[PDB]
């Protein structure tokens, strides 16, 4: 799973 | 004890690729998330990651993938400042230089004149990660939402006519430009 982007 | 670098938004080979670097060049540590520690955050798409924000909030270098690349040909670090990603993130540079150019330990003074915030323990991203990063602006937060006069994040409890409820949205924006922007778009329901 990827970092997530806020 | 040694500085440490972090990557985010990186596929899985310039992972190994830059692991490969720095086995050969030394002088950096790598680690899972950004920290005290940290000095340089790489990206490998320039997305807006927790890692990103904090690496701005601590006064890092956030750089783009390609720094590895010259660095590893020249046989040494190189300037960094060139591939560092001002455009998407304007607050990098700047609090780079504020950090670099700091007598003694950096702290941020993006939220000084802000008054004390509640942060929803519902928040996106984690309370306590937003919270860091508040912090890590010079901003204050209290467990109490009658303390607050910014209640930032999911939020049902009665609104005062006197808080404001902002979205995280709000902070993130801040950290980002590094200018504190006005509440009037951020107003939560």
């Amino acid at each position: 799973q990827a970092s997530q982007e806020y | 004890p040694t500085r440490t670098l972090v990557m985010t938004s990186m596929p899985s080979e310039k992972q190994n690729v830059v692991i490969q670097v720095v086995d050969k060049l030394k002088g950096f540590s790598i680690a899972p998330d950004v920290c005290e520690t940290t000095t340089h955050v790489l990206s490998g798409k320039p997305l807006r990651t927790l890692n990103v924000l904090l690496g701005i909030a601590r006064g890092c270098w956030v750089l783009s993938y390609d720094w590895v690349l010259w660095s590893l040909e020249l046989g040494h670090w190189i300037s960094e400042e060139p591939f560092e990603l001002s455009h998407h993130f304007p607050a990098a540079p700047l609090c780079r230089s504020e950090c670099h150019l700091s007598a003694g330990p950096y702290r941020g003074t993006l939220f000084a004149d802000q008054p004390v915030m509640f942060v929803s323990p519902a928040s996106s991203p984690p309370v306590a990660k937003l919270c860091e990063l508040v912090h890590l602006c010079g901003g204050r937060v209290s467990q109490v939402p009658r303390q607050a006069s910014i209640v930032i994040g999911p939020y049902s409890g009665k609104k005062k006519a006197t808080v404001k409820y902002l979205s995280e949205k709000w902070v993130l924006d801040s950290i980002t430009q590094h200018k504190v922007c006005a509440p009037e778009n951020y107003l939560l329901s």
